[PDB]
DNA sequence: TAGGGTTAGGGTTAGGGTTA
């Protein structure tokens, strides 16, 4: 593959253009900042497959919002002056006391509009602002600035990489037309292809191909703790090897293609007798570690010439990650960059309690904890592999301490044991991750929000969802601000007889629909319960926003997904279809209920950008109000309540006939719905004889109905 | 042979090894300690760590200037301040200052093997029997403080009784301790970075009963014979009013504990 | 907050060289405690002269007293009517051992440092 | 001239930042503070963030959370903050046998020796180490750690006040540090100062362009005749120093400029990036960054452990490789080019080196 | 073929305006 071309592609406008799928991308701010980086695949027509790809673009401009003041505002002062203002005025202002003082050259500057309605107070709702465009390389202007004629500056620590993507309306990976080519005298990556993109306006959004398949692979380890100064250290490699997984349907099989293994021997104890002897009659592709330098060195590069793009494995972020750059740093293995895609030798400093700087050097390739993928998928007794290997594989797996570790050494064909005890349990992962489809599912979240893929990984719905309303927002010309439950207790007693459960569905996306909570939509001007200073045991709730007031921003996506719900649940029933089409409608409509979860989550979360105390607070009042009408017209009924919370409700029934259970479920689903026709309540479950012990804790033989309308009783406990 | 130079184009002469073989060449007469020797044409080689030493070839000649004095006399270290250290002119590599300690960073005791040096248990081994012939068991320690003289700041790592003397307790307690600390095996305090007596050290080592000024004697850590130039400085964002900022800085100095007193 | 204390050799606040209620500390070696007035006489020692300063010690009661030993008071100055100058004790410590030279040099070298210094402004 | 404080980006260049000075009470109170970051103050030109003061305690407060201290250095008064740290959960001892409970009664020993130690009244003598903060415009100094002074004849306080002075005159009193050097950025227009930088400052320009074009073979009038290149090397200092002939004045200057492209190349040459190669060319050389086939017959003798026998170690060391390389290829092979090969071997995932001067196969 | 193990490590924040 020579290094002098680039293989572009001839499109529609006879220009020789280069088209890439786009999966990662890196920035650095402190040393050459206005730089971003682009990693993807692009089509090899001479290899008949996919490469990986670089293309960099520089030249960003930085985007300003000033918010001008009505009245001329003396800044020494404080005094108005008996002005007006004006566009002229400000932009002279700026000129001769901004730049002067900042040292700014190069400015473009035009008055413009946009809206404002979030939390942020000394704002007009609707005003004509100024925008002002300028490098990155002059010093970024205070965050607080006020002058003269404007009392604030927008956007003012805004990353760069964000503006970049969202000037173009990009949606998360997705086909991109890149022109006027620019080759690269020095690769700085390790990529076979490397581009020079000289300005952002070179790319469009290409939806039309199907991503071409990546490469995963799945790893793991042993560590070894030392005594004497309590010092971590790994012993022996193993991994498998797919080279073209598909990203648009279930596992292939088989789901791997070659496997190796290399172990190495501790600071005192020596190998077994002729293990090269053993290994040549064994004939095993393991090799053989001479130092730890030597094990690192064989694995970064069999890493390199795999060349990876997702990589899984087992907390690695907790302790794994760590574990191998503390093991790379103490042992000075060169080129320590190789592990990622830059070429790099300034390492983030490690330990870090937030682990930032563990996943800014992870930058480059994909990487799954399968620990956070199941608490994100379903719920399970216990995070332990063992037991996700026994509620999935139903297989054994050992624990071996350093007891048998250290003895472990005594002949060839224990460590051949322990090695494809390694190997056995690389491949149980392997496939527990495979069976469920975790990727394509995390890629169709990522396509939904349009967010970076891979910030979705790591369980940030607060992120996702903060970019989604940046999203809704700047297709609505808004700006965005910078960045830095109720215990029911109802008729105490114990009834062993049936007890039916039932649990309503999206409560809080149901309260905001019906009644059109928005932060463009709700005004924060009343005495309720939450919002006030601390004068007394005496708040502020927003009421209720007047429905007759136009609909809301937020409640138009949520809408959009309900109706896409309704759409998918409308295909799926249509018969004569191919199984992977069936389990990508199942996938797709499981993202969208993750994402009308996380709706809430959004505001629910302290930490959000765009926290608003005020709605939530409203929310969780909606909410309570909620449940007791619900449970005094169900009460209303002779139909004792015996527990609630939120929107879980079980009702006493008293009965054993399973058919009065399903009728009496089905009168109260109806009964329900008429108050709220947008909440609905669903069948949790029916429990035979329910005994209550203490707080949390229930007995209970679980109701399953069969299709001959009779129930198997199933006892669970907690 | 460990040999000190004498130049006029440094008045800090660095230190260096020389190493003779002798498969071919027993040593000469006159070759003692405190006796000026000259030597010439000898071979230089780079050791595995980067160090610069002397190997003693067939084409080398020695010549004897002087005897060595009948008495021996002694000359204090000099006294200076912890950041000329930092400025490239004509810096000392032994010396003594006045300091006083901030902080700990952590603390090890051992109890090895006489002859395998592996963690001993109640006086036997780990390997006992196996690689051990005797049951003898000697203890170890190690420690790593932080300390500050007024002008810069470093850290200091001791060795053997020397932590004993800059905790500041009698033999008596020593001994005691060490003998309590004798049958668990082994005590890792990782009291930074990255049981009773994991309180009663974190108590110790957190009062001012250890934090107090004392006067060191310090010799350089990293060996003048080394020669390692690959320091640009780092970066970090120290903060102090709730705004943090970033600034570069430059390698934390590395020194070696030879004496510790009190005052 | 108080005023800080500077210090003065006795001989110098014997000749009454200090404006009127300014703060100092000095030092010297007591003679007598008139018990009932609450009244403190100590003298120092100046080659063939000897100063009294008059400490009043209404302010640090209980106190007991060590018959001819150093001592450091640090207070204020009042020039009375008849009584003619004392000292507010607001601290009141005693040393002995103490060597005077060594003293005496090192508010001397302090004095020098600090004029000085103040030769550049 | 309004007096700029230095950039906060130098700060940590000093050795004083991250040390506990020691200063005047009243230098403390009438020393100004830094506008671009508040809460570190500044005094000439040396950036202070932590104090150590000692002095007689003259005023004591109590609060809910936090005490209260007037310290007096014969000189001026700051007031002191030293928060209550939480002893909360007092551990409880078990009836142990007899060692814990000798640790117990030390521990016991230990906590009253704190408490006695930490107890302050007024008159005694109290030192105080922490850093600077300004609250309801006024000045404070917080407390990293406080303990009181054991003094009864005065010699802790007459050593500090007479240690003071020299630490000032010897280190405070002084301009600044030595950090980044001063124009070493660039060197101010290639002109310089020294011919020998200015050969030097030739070398690595001149290396750079031939990298740029990827130059395999070169001749020396083939760089000279480079008009950039020239242009770095015609200086003020240079014309000054090719005073050789009179009646040649372009002859000995383009001498001149041809010697010291000369001295630019052996220097590049003595780095191992170019080589030499006997084929009757005095100005003949070669890149040996692209020497793919020497970089093939390298791996291959790795490959092969550099004709050593497979049942000892597998690798070998520099030295032999050295020989090995010398005698298998050329005889004039320098050293640096074969630590170059080396290294660029290395870059490309070749083989695997498991200490210095030492590496393997696969 | 000559040093030991080579590891970078603490790097926040806390509140006045009061008596029997």
């Amino acid at each position: 593959v020579d290094s002098s071309h680039l293989p572009l592609v001839k499109g529609a406008d006879e220009e020789q253009v280069f088209h890439f799928y786009w999966l990662d991308a890196y920035e650095d701010q402190y040393n050459q900042p206005g730089v971003v980086f682009l990693f993807g695949k692009v089509w090899i027509e001479s290899a008949e497959t996919h490469v990986s790809c670089c293309v960099m673009v520089k030249n960003i401009e930085r985007t300003l919002y000033f918010l001008p003041r009505e009245m001329k505002i003396d800044l020494n002062t404080g005094k108005e002056t008996g002005t007006p203002i004006s566009m002229k005025d400000v932009y002279e202002e700026f000129d001769e006391k901004i730049a002067t003082k900042y040292k700014i050259m190069k400015f473009k500057s035009k008055p413009v509009e946009k809206n404002y309605a979030f939390e942020i107070p000394d704002v007009p709702e609707k005003s004509e602002y100024l925008e002002v465009k300028y490098s990155a390389e002059m010093p970024q202007l205070p965050q607080d600035l006020k002058g003269e004629t404007f009392s604030h500056v927008f956007g003012t620590n805004t990353s760069s990489l964000e503006l970049f993507l969202m000037n173009r309306k990009i949606k998360g990976p997705c086909w991109l037309e890149v022109k006027s080519p620019q080759l690269l005298n020095q690769p700085v990556s390790w990529c076979k292809v490397e581009a020079m993109a000289l300005k952002p306006d070179l790319v469009n959004v290409i939806k039309d191909v199907s991503p071409p398949p990546l490469v995963v692979m799945a790893f793991s380890m042993k560590t070894m703790q030392n005594a004497k100064n309590h010092q971590n250290e790994i012993i022996a490699m193993a991994a498998l090897v797919h080279h073209s997984f598909a990203l648009d349907k279930a596992a292939p099989k088989p789901p791997f293609q070659s496997h190796f293994c290399v172990v190495s021997k501790p600071k005192d104890c020596i190998f077994p007798y002729a293990f090269k002897e053993v290994i040549e009659k064994k004939n095993v592709k393991v090799e053989v570690a001479a130092t730890e330098r030597t094990l690192l060195g064989f694995f970064l590069a069999k890493v390199h010439k795999i060349d990876p793009d997702i990589i899984v494995g087992h907390n690695i972020y907790g302790f794994e990650l760590e574990v191998l750059l503390q093991r790379i740093n103490v042992c000075k293995a060169p080129h320590w960059s190789k592990i990622g895609r830059l070429k790099r030798s300034n390492m983030p400093k490690l330990g870090g309690r937030s682990g930032f700087g563990e996943r800014n050097a992870t930058c480059g390739r994909m990487i799954c904890d399968v620990e956070i993928s199941a608490k994100e998928l379903i719920r399970c007794k216990s995070y332990h592999l063992s037991e996700l290997v026994q509620q999935i594989l139903k297989t054994e797996r050992v624990v071996i301490p350093m007891e048998n570790i250290q003895n472990m050494y005594s002949e060839s064909s224990q460590l051949l044991y322990l090695l494809e005890h390694t190997w056995k349990d690389a491949k149980f992962i392997l496939q527990i991750m495979c069976e469920l489809n975790v990727l394509p599912l995390a890629l169709q979240i990522t396509n939904i929000a349009g967010n970076i893929m891979s910030r979705t990984l790591m369980g940030g719905r607060s992120e996702r969802n903060e970019f989604l309303l940046l999203h809704a927002f700047y297709e609505n010309n808004y700006i965005v601000p910078d960045k830095q439950g109720l215990v029911l207790d109802p008729k105490v007693g114990f009834y062993d007889k049936f007890i039916l459960l039932l649990d309503f569905n999206s409560l809080y996306p149901s309260i905001i629909q019906e009644f059109n909570i928005c932060f463009t939509t709700v005004q924060r001007v009343a005495s309720e319960a939450q919002k006030v200073t601390e004068d007394g045991e005496q708040e502020q709730i927003p009421e209720l926003p007047d429905p007759s007031l136009e609909m809301g921003i937020l409640p138009r996506e949520i809408r959009k997904l309900v109706e896409r719900r309704k759409q998918v649940k409308q295909l799926m029933k249509q018969q004569d279809l191919n199984p992977d089409l069936i389990l990508q409608y199942d996938i797709r409509q499981k993202a969208l209920k993750l994402t009308a979860n996380s709706m809430y989550g959004c505001l629910g979360f302290s930490y959000s950008r765009f926290y608003a105390k005020p709605l939530a607070a409203l929310v969780t009042y909606k909410g309570r109000e909620i449940l007791m009408h619900t449970k005094e017209m169900v009460q209303k009924m002779n139909l004792e309540v015996i527990y609630g919370d939120t929107d879980s409700i079980m009702i006493n029934t008293n009965s054993t006939n399973l058919e009065e259970v399903f009728k009496l479920g089905n009168k109260v689903k109806s009964e329900v719905n008429k108050l709220y026709k947008l909440l609905e309540i669903d069948i949790d479950g029916v429990f035979k004889s329910l005994l209550l012990l203490k707080k949390k804790k229930y007995a209970a033989l679980v109701v399953e109905p069969t299709s001959d309308g009779n129930y198997v009783t199933k006892q669970e406990l907690k | 042979l460990t040999v000190a130079l004498e130049t006029a184009e440094c008045e800090f002469p660095p230190h260096l090894d020389v190493y003779i073989e002798d498969p071919h060449l027993p040593p000469s007469l006159g070759l003692l300690p405190g006796a000026r020797v000259h030597f010439s044409q000898l071979e230089k080689r780079v050791s595995r760590s980067h160090n610069v030493y002397c190997c003693f070839r067939s084409s080398t000649y020695v010549q004897v200037l002087s005897f060595p004095p009948e008495t021996t006399i002694s000359v204090p270290l000099p006294h200076i301040y912890l950041a000329e250290l930092l400025q490239g002119g004509q810096s000392p590599f032994q010396a003594t200052a006045s300091c006083h300690i901030v902080s700990v960073f952590s603390l090890q005791l051992f109890w090895v093997c006489a002859y395998c040096t592996s963690i001993c248990r109640q006086g036997k081994c780990t390997r006992l029997g196996s690689t051990c012939p005797t049951q003898t068991a000697i203890s170890q320690a190690i420690i790593r403080l932080l300390v500050e003289d007024g002008t810069a700041e470093a850290v200091v790592t001791c060795r053997n009784h020397h932590v004993a003397a800059a905790l500041g307790l009698c033999p008596r307690e020593w001994a005691s301790l060490l003998d309590f600390v004798q049958v668990p095996g082994r005590v890792v305090l990782q009291f930074a970075g990255p049981e009773p007596m994991t309180m009663f050290l974190w108590t110790l080592c957190t009062s001012p009963s250890v934090l107090r000024p004392i006067v060191l004697s310090f010799e350089l850590e990293r060996k003048p014979s080394k020669i390692v130039p690959l320091e640009p400085p780092r970066l970090q964002r120290f903060q102090c009013g709730e705004l943090p900022f970033l600034t570069h800085v430059n390698p934390r100095l590395r020194l070696s504990c030879l004496s510790i007193r009190e005052s | 907050l108080p005023k800080p204390g500077t210090y003065y050799l006795p001989w110098e606040v014997s000749a009454g060289q200090v404006p009127d209620g300014s703060t100092l500390r000095t030092f010297g070696r007591l003679c007598l405690y008139d018990m009932i007035q609450s009244r403190v006489t100590l003298m120092a020692q100046h080659g063939s002269d000897q100063h009294q300063v008059l400490v009043c010690t209404k302010l640090v009661e209980p106190f007991h007293a060590q018959v001819g030993s150093l001592y450091i008071v640090l207070g204020e100055l009042q020039h009375q009517q008849d009584r003619g100058s004392v000292v507010k004790a607001r601290v009141l410590t005693c040393v002995e051992g103490m060597n005077l030279p060594l003293l005496e040099q090192a508010i001397r070298e302090q004095r020098l440092y600090k004029q000085e210094r103040g030769g550049s402004q | 001239r309004c007096e700029e404080e230095t950039p906060s980006l130098l700060w940590g260049l000093d050795p004083v930042f991250l040390a506990f000075a020691k200063l005047y009470i009243r230098d403390i109170l009438d020393m100004k503070e830094s506008r671009q970051v508040p809460g570190v103050f500044l005094y000439n030109g040396h950036p202070i963030k932590q104090v150590d003061v000692l002095g007689t305690v003259i005023g004591v407060r109590e609060r809910d959370a936090f005490y209260s201290y007037g310290v007096d250095d014969s000189t001026g008064v700051i007031n002191c903050i030293c928060w209550k740290k939480l002893n909360t959960e007092s551990v409880s001892a078990a009836p142990s046998a007899a060692r814990e409970l000798s640790l117990t009664s030390q521990l016991k020993k230990l906590q009253e020796t704190i408490e006695q130690k930490t107890k302050i009244e007024i008159g005694d003598t109290i030192r105080v180490r922490g850093s600077i903060r300004t609250y309801r415009e006024e000045r404070e100094i917080h407390a990293t750690t406080y303990y009181k002074v054991d003094d009864p004849v005065w010699n802790i306080q007459i050593a500090r006040m007479l240690e003071l002075p020299t630490i000032y005159r010897k280190v405070y009193d002084q301009p600044f540090h030595s950090s980044a050097l001063e124009k070493e950025e660039a060197l101010s227009n290639p002109g310089a100062l020294d011919l020998p930088s200015l050969t030097s400052l030739l070398s690595e320009k001149a290396k750079e362009f031939l990298m740029e074009n990827r130059v395999q073979s070169f001749y020396q009038q083939e760089l000279e005749m480079v008009e950039s290149l020239l242009s770095l090397a015609n200086q003020p200092v240079i014309h000054s120093a090719s005073s050789d002939q009179v009646n040649f004045k372009k002859d000995t200057t383009s001498k001149a400029i041809h010697s010291i492209f000369k001295n630019a190349i052996q220097l590049l040459q003595e780095k191992g990036l170019v080589f030499q190669k006997d084929d009757g060319f005095d100005n003949l050389y070669y890149v040996t960054r692209e020497d793919k086939d020497l970089h093939r017959k390298i791996h291959r003798i790795i490959q092969q452990d550099c004709q050593k026998p497979n049942h000892m170690e597998k690798g070998c060391h520099f030295l032999h490789i050295l020989a090995c390389a010398r005698l298998s290829i050329r005889p004039g092979l320098s050293e640096a080019v074969l630590q170059q090969v080396l290294e660029l071997l290395e870059d490309q995932s070749d083989i695997v080196s498991t200490m210095e001067h030492y590496y393997t196969a696969f």
